[PDB]
Order: structure tokens, then C-alpha cells, then sequence
């Protein structure tokens, strides 16, 4: 369907949502690393 | 950079950047992370 261009309009919304979710996940990971560097979260809690 | 070091951790080796031939260590204690003489405390008096 994407190849023939039928569902590009419908799929764009889900594609953007997935991209935003992935960016949020990356930002959360970097935020957790920065939190460790600051010290607010211990190494044991970071693994969890 | 950004590493948590405990007391007694090895930091590095001494250099001779100031006076070649004789090695020394420039040791300075501050209350801020600046680069000037405004906020400097004598290390010997501080550790005393
Ligand atoms: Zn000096």
C-alpha cells in the first residue's frame, strides 16, 4: 500500500507518532545518563 | 570528564610546564568553577 502510494496520507500520522516516541525514548536515555552524572540517581536505581 | 572519583583515586602525573627540568604541581582551591583569582583560597590554610 505504501509502495503504490494509497495509504501515504493515513500512514504519515502513525509515522510521525512513532518518530516522536523514538525521539522521546532517546531523550529519556540521555536524561537518565545526565541524572547519573549529577548524582540524583544511584547506579543501582539507574539499572532499574 | 564527568567521572565520579573517590578519595585516593589517581588523577595524573606531575609536569614541568612552568620550569623545565624541575617538576611541580599547581594546586588551587576555589569555591566556584571560574578561571580567575576572585574566589581563590590558599590550599595549605584550607587543608589545615
Ligand atoms: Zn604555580
Amino acid at each position: 500500500q505504501a509502495k503504490h502510494g494509497l495509504n501515504v496520507d493515513s500512514s504519515y500520522m502513525a509515522w510521525e507518532n512513532s518518530r516522536k516516541q523514538y525521539i522521546e525514548f532517546q531523550q529519556q536515555s540521555r536524561q537518565l545518563q545526565d541524572l547519573e552524572q549529577n548524582g540524583l540517581i544511584d547506579s543501582a536505581r539507574k539499572v532499574n | 570528564q564527568g567521572q565520579r572519583v573517590e578519595a585516593g583515586h589517581v588523577i595524573g602525573l606531575v609536569g614541568d610546564d612552568g620550569s623545565p627540568g624541575s617538576y611541580h604541581l599547581h594546586w588551587e582551591v576555589r569555591d566556584n568553577d571560574g578561571y580567575g583569582a576572585n574566589g581563590t583560597v590558599n590550599p595549605l590554610k584550607y587543608m589545615g
